RNA sequence: GUGAAAUUCUUGGAUUUAUGAAAGACGAACAACUGCGAAAGCAUUUGCCAAGGAUGUUUUCAUUAAUCAAGAACGAAAGUUGGGGGCUCGAAGACGAUCAGAUACCGUCCUAGUCUCAACCAUAAACGAUGCCGACCAGGGAUCGGCGGAUGUUGCUAGGACUCCGCCGGCACCUUAUGAGAAAUCAAAGUUUUUGGGUUCCGGGGGGAGUAUGGUCGCAAGGCUGAAACUUAAAGGAAUUGAC
RNA sequence: UUUUUUUUUUUU
């Protein structure tokens, strides 16, 4: 039985796609279908801020951020809890969480 | 040098991977050393080496170091493994971070300087990965 | 050596939720809030002798 | 519009004009023949709207439209009027 | 034993181009035998960033690479040797839903400066825009790039290294081609991203010391 | 380096730090329910070389067309022969672990290979598991290319960017049944016992078996074509409840 | 993300 009518992909009026490497395992996978996640976060922690403000060497300093795009196989967005296993209406629905 | 109040600046190269931590401190120009504390010179188990209370203990140790070599401020360049492994920096980047604002010393730049490639060479493990 | 005091319980911590995880406020510094893991009954108000004050409590589950 | 409340062999003109030149009742193109003057020049040209070579006055050899995707461009001194 | 106890300290000098000249201190070990100690500061190179130069925290997203170039008493004196951005500069310009535009060119300064731009720049949206993306077509894009060489090429060759270490620090050739290239596309976030030197003439005193001030 | 370790490298200085050089791969982020191509496939710049769809056309020919045995062109990856390359990773192999064993999963080092050229090979869940051409058949919002119309801005040079309304063509999506279906589902898998638009291929319970034999192609690996004796009451599809 | 192998024949 077929569950998803995209195959779990992607992939439209395309034959082939490249795969990226999977940031946890390092599993083949086409981009297309790797749950992908763009984290944007500070690089000092929010404990750490108050420290590191209070030894600035300088008069006023921003603080930089980190990015990092996760690229993840189905296997460890699942295990990672990435993603979870939902209902079969419930799989339907393509907006991000709130 | 002259005055109480100067800052003398040097450059921490803070390595934290998820099997260590480094914690290198040197000049301007990065060709001169004056300490190099790892994680895994403050732990016994080979667990141990990169955890945050290890990456604590050795930048205790390179402030307390640095400040006899008349080092008052750092700058900071963190990374992780980098290249076509992990971009994540290791569990002991934080608190080395905190540990030498704690002791001390001046805070200068900050900065992730992670090796990034363009497009790499393939990463191991194989087109199925690490089975687990 | 420092004194804290329990500010707030942020709620069981641990597999078998042995320890709490508390918000406790520094006595000599009350500007300075730190994470702690407590072992036994505990709760707000409470004073903590913290033999070292530089670690962060995390969730141990 | 609902099928039912319009006349397939009298449609309003409106919606004939919308339509698709070779989709109308009746195919008829969308193209027009107009009269373009040069600016200083009295005599007068037929251009096709839709010109696809570079037309080229032969009193003072100056180029009136440039062709384009669809209809072609006139040159900014030059005008036109509908012919037909 | 101690090896520190055997090294000396210097002051790095910034040019003239920068308004602060004191960049930092390093030190090198004392000379000993055929261990010459001014050999082991020349040549090295130091990054700062752009705002400890000009005390202006704006400019914190660049680092400027200075070479040591002369060593006179205690005092390394250096000269521009290429520019770079930050990291998380990049890291945050870069985002989706927008086309990227990049460009380099090698060109050559009046004092024989081979060095390699590389500029970029990203599209914009329109304030009354509804649609979610800002797409350029790749005939656009190679367009613009036409326009960011020709220009990077025309503002390089018509200058030297000092002018040109002046137009950078404004940010003046990223204004010139965001104005230039909005009869193409808008664009936003227009830079000079990084500057490196290939090759550099035969050293002259004569000309470092016309970027560097009496220091007794 | 791991769950923890060990194999391993290390005062002949490992790892780490800065600068520089060489080599060979790989072209991140941008990058999408987006694009091009017959499919396989195709992502750094610039130039050259031919090719192409769609759009526009009050241009031309005038049935020249559709689909296709035989026969041809291309055809991922792996593999083959011989050069060139040989960074990375890495079949085989060798070690270190785990284990009752562990020819494995985990770790360490590696041959062929991975890249390119010349010549072969012709197979993939080569998938939309869904032939091509043509007609009709509900609604809606997005998006790519071209075109028509309207309108107001732009640190710009009539144009470009954005806004609105339309036509054609394309990749898709959402809702719905008056349709179909064993259902899952499908706006084509509809217009089918009220059965007929044209045309190619191809299945006939499960195994034996894609095997034997013959032929043919290939250096080989194997490809294509392809049985029978005998055996058997089920195998199998979708969905429901429970148990796990 | 340590390790976890197996349960004679028919029938209820
Ligand atoms: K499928
Ligand atoms: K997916
Ligand atoms: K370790
Ligand atoms: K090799
Ligand atoms: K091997
Ligand atoms: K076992
Ligand atoms: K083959
Ligand atoms: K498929
Ligand atoms: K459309
Ligand atoms: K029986
Ligand atoms: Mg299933
Ligand atoms: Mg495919
Ligand atoms: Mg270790
Ligand atoms: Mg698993
Ligand atoms: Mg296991
Ligand atoms: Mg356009
Ligand atoms: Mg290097
Ligand atoms: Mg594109
Ligand atoms: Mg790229
Ligand atoms: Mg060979
Ligand atoms: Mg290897
Ligand atoms: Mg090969
Ligand atoms: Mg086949
Ligand atoms: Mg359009
Ligand atoms: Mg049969
Ligand atoms: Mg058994
Ligand atoms: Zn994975």
């Amino acid at each position: 039985t077929f569950k998803r009518r995209n195959g779990g992909r992607n992939k439209h009026g395309r034959g082939h796609t490249k795969f990226i490497r999977c940031s946890n395992c390092g599993k083949c996978c086409p981009k297309d279908k790797a749950i992908k996640r763009f984290l944007v976060r500070n690089i000092v922690e929010q404990a750490a801020v108050r420290d590191v403000q209070e030894a600035c060497a300088f008069e006023t300093y921003t603080l930089p951020k980190l990015y990092l795009k996760m690229q993840y196989c189905v296997s460890c967005a699942i295990h990672s809890k990435v993603v979870r296993v939902r209902s079969v209406t419930d799989r339907r629905v393509r907006e991000p969480p709130q | 040098a002259t005055r109480e109040g100067e800052l003398v600046f040097g450059v921490a190269h803070i390595f934290a991977s998820f099997n260590d931590t480094f914690i290198h401190v040197t000049d301007l120009s990065g060709r001169e050393t004056m300490v190099r504390i790892t994680g895994g010179m403050k732990v016994k188990a080979d667990r141990d080496e990169s955890s945050p209370y290890a990456a604590m203990l050795a930048a205790q140790d390179v402030s307390q170091r640095c400040k006899e070599l008349g080092i008052n401020a750092l700058h900071i360049k963190l990374r992780a493994t980098g290249g076509n492994k992990t971009k994540t920096p290791g569990p002991g980047a934080q608190s080395a971070l905190r540990a030498l604002a704690r002791s001390g010393m001046k805070i200068g730049r900050i900065e992730d300087v992670t090796p990034i490639p363009t497009d790499s060479t393939r990463r191991k493990g194989g087109r199925r990965g690490r089975r687990l | 050596t420092k004194h804290a005091i329990v500010v707030k319980v942020m709620g069981r911590t641990g597999s078998r939720g042995q320890v709490t995880q508390v918000r406790v406020k520094f006595l000599d510094d009350q500007n300075r809030f730190i994470m702690r893991n407590v072992k036994g009954p505990v709760r707000e108000g409470d004073v903590l002798t913290l033999l070292e004050s530089e670690r962060e409590a995390r969730r141990l589950r | 519009t609902l099928p039912n409340d319009v006349d397939l062999l009298n449609p309003p003109a409106e919606l004939e004009k919308r339509k698709h030149k070779l989709k109308r009742l009746v195919q008829s193109p969308n193209s027009f023949f107009m009269d373009v003057k040069c600016q200083g020049c009295f005599n007068i040209t037929t251009v096709f709207s839709h010109s696809q070579t570079v037309v080229v006055c032969g009193n003072c050899q100056t180029v009136l439209c440039q062709p384009t995707g669809g209809r072609a461009r006139l040159t900014e001194g030059c005008s036109f009027r509908r012919k037909g | 034993a101690d090896p520190y106890a055997k090294k000396d300290w210097y002051d790095i000098k910034a040019p003239s181009v920068f308004d602060i000249k004191n960049v930092g201190k390093t030190l090198v070990t004392r000379t000993q035998g055929t261990k010459i100690a001014s050999e082991g500061l020349k040549h090295r190179v130091f990054e700062v960033s752009l705002a400890d130069l000009q005390k202006d925290e704006d400019q914190s997203f660049r680092k400027i690479r200075l070479r040591a170039e002369d060593v006179q008493g205690k005092n390394v004196l250096t000269n521009f040797w290429g520019m770079d951005f930050t990291t998380d500069k990049l890291r945050s310009l870069v985002k989706k839903w927008q086309t990227l535009i990049e460009a380099h060119v090698d060109v050559k300064t009046t004092d024989s400066y081979t060095l390699r731009m590389f500029c970029i720049a990203f599209t914009k949206k329109r304030p009354n825009q509804q649609k979610r993306t800002c797409y350029a077509q790749s005939s656009q894009i190679r367009q613009i790039r036409r326009k960011m060489v020709e220009i990077m090429r025309n503002q390089a060759s018509s200058c030297d290294l000092k002018e040109l270490v002046a137009k950078f620090i404004p940010e003046s050739i990223g204004r010139e081609i965001e104005k230039a290239t909005s009869s193409i596309f808008p664009l936003q976030n227009v830079y000079i991203r990084k500057v490196k030197i290939l090759k550099a003439p035969k050293f002259d005193i004569g000309k470092l010391m016309e970027v560097h001030g009496d220091y007794s």
